[PDB]
């Protein structure tokens, strides 16, 4: 399979590696998310391994229904492609800013689904390590799907730990500031900054940003207050809320909600934030989301910003003085057609 | 916030 095979219909997102598209499969006339990643992008250990692990988990994993699943790969001579399913209700950063708090039970359904989506990958030996709002989508009657998987530690046997320094500052868990080796609670303290986002309506760290000194509006400033500063719950959320977001943003990870080794995702279904959720028809599907995306027109467009949708759909043309400096060796064995 | 809302690796 290659790019002859896809209508290029809309650009719809944008990362620091990858640009989106909504394409066409022309041989079935589905149509398909386009993760475009620019070779020229990807030159160190820590860009090959993201295409590497993001391939393999979209494999191993993804069968589940709150995981985006992989269609195929291919590859020019510039540009790596990742054609994904399409999910249209846009994604948690995007509906809190239309909606800037959420009530409790919607952060309890979404939180929920996003739990489900984590022990599953847990289970198969696989930390997430980029749990936030911008990788959480809506589908399009309301269900949660977890997208970029290039963060994502693999092969990781029960009981393992691994070392490296990775995530998102505002979701970085006080094990990897510690410098301590971490497991499976990183992607439980990231659900509990999540969580507070949601219910709260900004982060538990939102001052850093806003001072009048220059050097307390720094990732080194924003990670001293991760280690040190207690994190105030607002008055508003229910003694459950404040229980359950204390629990998941403990600073030790040996006594935080998840983290158990033997109970952890049990202890998470026990907790009284969670009494009333059922869980298998949750991960059936079977409960009904507490908010409809609207889907309008052919394609569902309206949930994608419209800075990436009023943007043209080409590829850009390539700069041979770029593309001939590439090497193609590291990219061998990219190709991929999913077992139908 | 600043985007410290952008993921990284190192």
């Amino acid at each position: 399979l290659g790019l002859q095979d896809f209508d290029l219909l809309r650009v719809i997102g944008r990362g620091s590696y990858a640009k989106v598209l909504l394409v066409r499969l022309k041989k079935t006339d589905r149509i398909y998310a386009m993760k475009v990643v620019k070779k020229e992008l990807v030159n160190d250990d820590e860009d090959i391994d993201w295409v590497q692990t993001e391939k393999h988990v979209f494999e191993q994993a993804s069968n589940h229904p709150f995981l985006v699943g992989l269609h195929s790969c291919f590859q020019t001579e510039s540009r790596l492609f990742f054609v994904i399913e399409y999910v249209n209700g846009g994604d948690l950063m995007f509906h809190m800013q239309r909606q800037r708090k959420l009530p409790e039970e919607h952060a309890r359904f979404y939180s929920a689904e996003i739990s489900l989506a984590l022990n599953y990958l847990h289970e198969r030996g696989i930390i997430y390590r980029d749990l936030k709002l911008d990788n959480v989508l809506l589908d399009s009657e309301g269900h949660i799907k977890l997208t970029d998987y290039g963060m994502c530690k693999e092969g990781l046997r029960p009981g393992d730990t691994t070392s490296t320094f990775c995530g998102t500052p505002n979701y970085i868990a006080p094990e990897i500031l510690r410098g301590e080796d971490y497991g499976f609670s990183v992607d439980w303290w990231a659900l509990g900054v999540l969580m507070f986002e949601m219910m709260a309506g900004r982060s538990p760290f939102d001052i850093v940003g806003s001072s009048d000194n220059p050097d307390q509006n720094t990732e080194d400033y924003l990670f001293q207050v991760i280690l040190e500063k207690q994190i105030r719950i607002p008055r508003s959320l229910s003694v459950k809320a404040a229980s359950v977001l204390k629990s998941f943003l403990n600073k030790d990870p040996k006594e935080r909600l998840g983290c158990h080794p033997q109970t952890g995702f049990a202890d998470i279904q026990g907790h009284p934030f969670f009494r009333n959720v059922d869980w298998d028809m949750m991960e059936q599907k079977q409960v009904v989301p507490p908010f409809k995306p609207n889907i309008s027109g052919e394609f569902g467009l309206d949930n994608f910003d419209s800075q990436f949708t009023n943007e043209p759909v080409q590829l850009t043309p390539d700069d041979d003085d770029i593309v001939r400096k590439i090497d193609q060796s590291e990219f061998e064995g990219f190709e991929y057609i999913n077992p139908l | 916030k600043k985007s410290l809302r952008q993921s990284f690796r190192r």
